C-alpha cells in the first residue's frame, strides 16, 4: 500500500493513535516501510538492486512480485545495461 | 543560362523546443465537492457514477504523461558512455555533456534550461494533488546522455542496431556525402568546421540565457496547468445561489431538510466545475501528446539519424542533432549546413565534343567566362570536364542550350603519350 | 468575429514569394539563400532525384513543358467545374456557421 | 524472369486542400447570459468565474 | 466543441506546414505525401480559411 | 564488410598528402597504368 503525499513518520503515528480513516493495517513491520517522492510504501521491501521497471510506484522507484519463497520488492528501476563504446581517432 | 554556387558554407546551430508531459494531477472528487461532510456525501451519490469518470479521466491522462515521457526519452536499449578522452576531431562537445562536477550530472546547457523554467504544496492542497514523475529529472538526463554519447561516438549505426564506433570526422565526412557535399570538402576544411560548430555551440548557451522567452512553450504549459488549478481551488468559494459558500456554515445552521437544498446548490456548482477542469485537462492532454508524439519522431529522425526532411530537423541541410532535457519537455539542438558566399556562373545542360551530347554524372557545367568545368552543386569546386565526370546520349541537336566545349578523355590522351610513334 | 491577423492580400504576398522562390532558386531556397537555377536544369536535378537521368528531360523537355502546361489548364477546369472541390473548406466554414 | 519497364511518362498534377484557420469568434459571456440586466449580472456573479 | 475543432485545425495547420516545408521548399521521397507518383515539386496556391 | 582493392576506379583525388589529418601512406592501383605495362613495354 502507497499513501500517497505523506510522510512515513505521519503515518505510522497516525497508525499508533488509530487515526486513519481506513481500518485495515498493513503489518508495517520492520524494513517494509519505505518512503519514496510519491509518498509513504508499506508492504514492499526495498532493495539496492535494480531491476527493469514492472509496477510504477513513481520518481524512479518500481514495485516487482520477486523470489530472495517470494515477496513483493521496490527498487530503483534500471534505464538499460551499460555499454562502453570503443571510440579511437 | 545564369547559375550562383556558394563558394563558402555557414554551420548553424538551432534550437528547437518541444513540450513532452503535463503536470500529473489527481483529485479526490468527494472531498472536493463535500469536504469531508456526511450529507453532502450522501447527497453527492444520488448523481451516479461523475466521480469515477472524472478520476478515470484524470488516471488516463497520468499515465499518459508517463508514456510520452518515455517515448521521447526512452529510444536507446543500452545507456552508452563517452571515452575518458574526450577528443572528437576537435569538436567541443562540452556544452552538451553531462558535468561530473555539478549533482544532477546534467550538462551546462540543461542546467540553463533547467533554471529557466520555473514535493508537498500547501496551496491548493484541497483535495488536489499532483504525482511525482515516473522518471526522475536525473534519469532523463541519463537517456539524453546515452543518446549523445551513441550519436557522437558511433554516428547513425546506433539508431538501426549495434553501435559501431566511427572517428567523428569520419562520421561528419558521411553525413556530409548526406547532404550532397564531398568528403573531401569536409577533410580540407575540418579545422573551419569544428571552430564553426564551437562557436555555434557557444552562441546557443548565450541565447538560451540572455533570452527571457526562448522556452516560452514549456513556461505556457506550466502556467496553463497552474492557472487550471488555480481556477478549480477558487471555485469552491462561490456560492452558486446557496445563502453560503462554507459547506460546514450550512450545516451548522440548517435543519436537514433545508440543509439539503442549498448542499444540492453547492454539490451541482463543484462538479460542474470539475467537470470543466476534467474536460481541459483532456483537450491539453491530447495537444500535449501531438507534441510528444512529434518530438519521438525528431529524436528518432533527427538524433538517431539524418533526416532529408526539409525544415524538419531546422533549417538549411541536416548535419545532426543533439537532445537536451528541460522540464516537461525537451530542446533539440539542430547542427545544419547553410550555404554561403554565392557566386554567379554561367551555366549549360550539356557539352559537345565529337558531335555527341555530355551530361553530367553528378554535378553542374559551370563557366567563369573563359573555360567550362563540372563542379559539385552545393559547394564550388571546378573540375577538369572528362569522360569520367560525364556520360553521353544522343547527339548535339535535340538539347536546347547546348554549347561547344572540348571533353577530355585520359586514355585517348594516355595512348598518345605512351606508343604514338611506336619507336 | 475578429479578423484574421494576415490579409488576404498579405496571404496572397506569401505565396507568391514561394512560387518566386521555386520557380527561380528551386531547392536552394528553402535551404538559405535563393541561388538562380535555369528552371529547365532544376527539373533535371529533380529528375535525377525521382531515379530518372537528366537527358530524358533533355530530350523529352518540349513533351513536358506541354504535358504540364495541360495538367494546369486541367487544373483550372476541375476545380471550376466541380462543386465539391473544396468540400473541406466549406464543411469548416458551415460547421462555425452552424456552431453560432 | 519477367520485368515490366516504362517507354513513356506522363506530366500528373493533383490537388490537395487542407485547413488552416477557423473563424475566429469572441463571445461576451455577461451579455450572452444577462443581455445588459443588472439583476441577472448579479446573479450571475455567484457562478464564479466561468 | 470549438475547442476540440480548434485542436482538429490545428493539427491539419500542422500538416500544411510540413507539407509546405516538404513538398514546396523541398523534394520528398515520403510517397504518397506529395500526391500520388513520384514527387517532382510543389505550389502552393491560397484559398479561403486554408 | 566486403574487402575490395584500393584502385584509381573506387577512390577519387582532390588535393596533396598535408591538410587531410590522419592521411596514411598506402599503394593506389591504376589498373590503366597496369595495363600499358602488359601490353607493350618492351615495345618488341
Ligand atoms: C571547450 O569549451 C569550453 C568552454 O565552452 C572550454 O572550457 C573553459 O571555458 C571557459 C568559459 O566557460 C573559459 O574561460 C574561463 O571563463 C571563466 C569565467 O569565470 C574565467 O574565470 C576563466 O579564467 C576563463 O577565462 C576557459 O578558458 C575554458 N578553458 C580553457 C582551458 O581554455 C574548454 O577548454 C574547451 N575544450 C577544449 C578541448 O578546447
Ligand atoms: C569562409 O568563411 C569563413 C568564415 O565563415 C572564413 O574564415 C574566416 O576567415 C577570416 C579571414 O578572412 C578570419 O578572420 C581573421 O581571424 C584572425 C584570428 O586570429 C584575426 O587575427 C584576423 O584579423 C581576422 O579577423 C576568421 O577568423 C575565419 N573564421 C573562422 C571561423 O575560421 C574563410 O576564410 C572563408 N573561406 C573562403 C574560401 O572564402
Ligand atoms: C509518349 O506519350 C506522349 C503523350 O503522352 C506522346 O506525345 C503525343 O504524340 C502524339 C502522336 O502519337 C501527338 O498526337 C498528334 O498531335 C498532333 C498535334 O498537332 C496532331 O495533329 C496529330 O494528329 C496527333 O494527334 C500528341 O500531341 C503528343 N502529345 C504531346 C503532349 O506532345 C509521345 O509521342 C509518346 N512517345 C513515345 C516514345 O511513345
Ligand atoms: C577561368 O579559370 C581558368 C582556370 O583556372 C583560368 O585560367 C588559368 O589561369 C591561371 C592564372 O589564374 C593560369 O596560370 C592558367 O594557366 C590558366 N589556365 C588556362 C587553361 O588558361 C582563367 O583565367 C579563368 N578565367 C576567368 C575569366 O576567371
Ligand atoms: C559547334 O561546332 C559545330 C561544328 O563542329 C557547329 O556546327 C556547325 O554550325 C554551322 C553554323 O553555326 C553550320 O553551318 C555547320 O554546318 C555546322 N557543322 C556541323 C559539322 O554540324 C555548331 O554550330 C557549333 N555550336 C556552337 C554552339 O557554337
Ligand atoms: C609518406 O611518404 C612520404 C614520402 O613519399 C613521406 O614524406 C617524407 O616524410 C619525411 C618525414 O617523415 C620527410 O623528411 C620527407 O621530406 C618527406 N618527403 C616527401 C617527398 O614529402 C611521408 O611522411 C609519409 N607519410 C607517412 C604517414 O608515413
Ligand atoms: C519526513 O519527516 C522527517 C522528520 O524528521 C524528515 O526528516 C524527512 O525529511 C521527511 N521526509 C519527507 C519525504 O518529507
Amino acid at each position: 500500500v502507497l499513501y500517497q503525499g505523506v510522510n512515513c513518520t505521519e503515518v505510522s503515528v497516525a497508525i499508533h493513535a488509530d487515526q486513519l480513516t481506513p481500518t485495515w493495517r498493513v503489518y508495517s513491520t520492520g524494513s517494509n516501510v519505505f518512503q519514496t517522492r510519491a509518498g509513504c510504501l508499506i508492504g514492499a521491501e526495498y532493495v539496492n538492486n535494480s531491476y527493469e521497471c514492472d509496477i510504477p510506484i513513481g520518481a524512479g522507484i518500481c514495485a516487482s512480485y520477486q523470489t530472495q519463497s517470494q515477496s513483493i520488492i521496490a527498487y530503483t528501476m534500471s534505464l538499460g545495461a551499460e555499454n562502453s563504446v570503443a571510440y579511437s581517432n | 543560362n545564369s547559375i550562383a554556387i556558394p563558394t563558402n558554407f555557414t554551420i548553424s546551430v538551432t534550437t528547437e523546443i518541444l513540450p513532452v508531459s503535463m503536470t500529473k494531477t489527481s483529485v479526490d472528487c468527494t472531498m472536493y465537492i463535500c469536504g469531508d461532510s456526511t450529507e453532502c456525501s450522501n447527497l453527492l451519490l444520488q448523481y451516479g457514477s461523475f466521480c469515477t469518470q472524472l478520476k478515470r479521466a484524470l488516471t488516463g491522462i497520468a499515465v499518459e504523461q508517463d508514456k510520452n515521457t518515455q517515448e521521447v526519452f526512452a529510444q536507446v536499449k543500452q545507456i552508452y558512455k563517452t571515452p575518458p578522452i574526450k577528443y572528437f576531431g576537435g569538436f567541443n562537445f562540452s556544452q552538451i555533456l553531462p558535468d561530473p562536477s555539478k549533482p544532477s550530472k546534467r550538462s551546462p546547457i540543461e542546467d540553463l534550461l533547467f533554471n529557466k523554467v520555473t514535493l508537498i504544496c500547501a496551496q491548493k492542497f484541497n483535495g488536489l494533488t499532483v504525482l511525482p514523475p515516473l522518471l526522475t529529472d536525473e534519469m532523463i538526463a541519463q537517456y539524453t546522455s546515452a543518446l549523445l554519447a551513441g550519436t557522437i561516438t558511433s554516428g547513425w549505426t546506433f539508431g538501426a542496431g549495434p553501435a559501431l564506433q566511427i572517428p567523428f570526422p569520419m562520421q561528419m565526412a558521411y553525413r556530409f556525402n548526406g547532404i550532397g557535399v564531398t568528403q573531401n570538402v569536409l577533410y580540407e576544411n575540418q579545422k573551419l568546421i569544428a571552430n564553426q560548430f564551437n562557436s555555434a555551440i557557444g552562441k546557443i548557451q548565450d541565447s538560451l540565457f540572455s533570452t527571457p522567452s526562448a522556452l516560452g512553450k514549456l513556461q505556457d504549459v506550466v502556467n496553463h496547468n497552474a492557472q487550471a488549478l488555480n481556477t478549480l481551488v477558487k471555485q469552491l468559494s462561490s456560492k452558486f445561489g446557496a445563502i453560503s459558500s462554507v459547506l460546514n456554515d450550512i450545516l451548522s445552521r440548517l435543519d436537514p431538510p433545508e440543509a439539503e437544498v442549498q448542499i444540492d446548490r453547492l454539490i451541482t456548482g463543484r462538479l460542474q466545475s470539475l467537470q470543466t477542469y476534467v474536460t481541459q485537462q483532456l483537450i491539453r492532454a491530447a495537444e500535449i501528446r501531438a507534441s510528444a508524439n512529434l518530438a519521438a519522431t525528431k529524436m528518432s529522425e533527427c538524433v538517431l539519424g539524418q533526416s532529408k526532411r526539409v525544415d524538419f530537423c531546422g533549417k538549411g541541410y541536416h548535419l545532426m542533432s543533439f537532445p537536451q532535457s528541460a522540464p516537461h519537455g525537451v530542446v533539440f539542438l539542430h547542427v545544419t549546413y547553410v550555404p554561403a558566399q554565392e557566386k554567379n556562373f554561367t551555366t549549360a545542360p550539356a557539352i559537345c565534343h565529337d558531335g555527341k551530347a555530355h551530361f553530367p554524372r553528378e554535378g553542374v557545367f559551370v563557366s567563369n567566362g573563359t573555360h567550362w568545368f563540372l563542379t559539385q552543386r552545393n559547394f564550388y569546386e571546378p573540375q577538369i570536364i572528362t569522360t569520367d565526370n560525364t556520360f553521353v546520349s544522343g547527339n548535339c541537336d535535340v538539347v536546347i542550350g547546348i554549347v561547344n566545349n572540348t571533353v577530355y578523355d585520359p586514355l585517348q590522351l594516355e595512348l598518345d603519350s605512351f606508343k604514338e610513334e611506336l619507336d
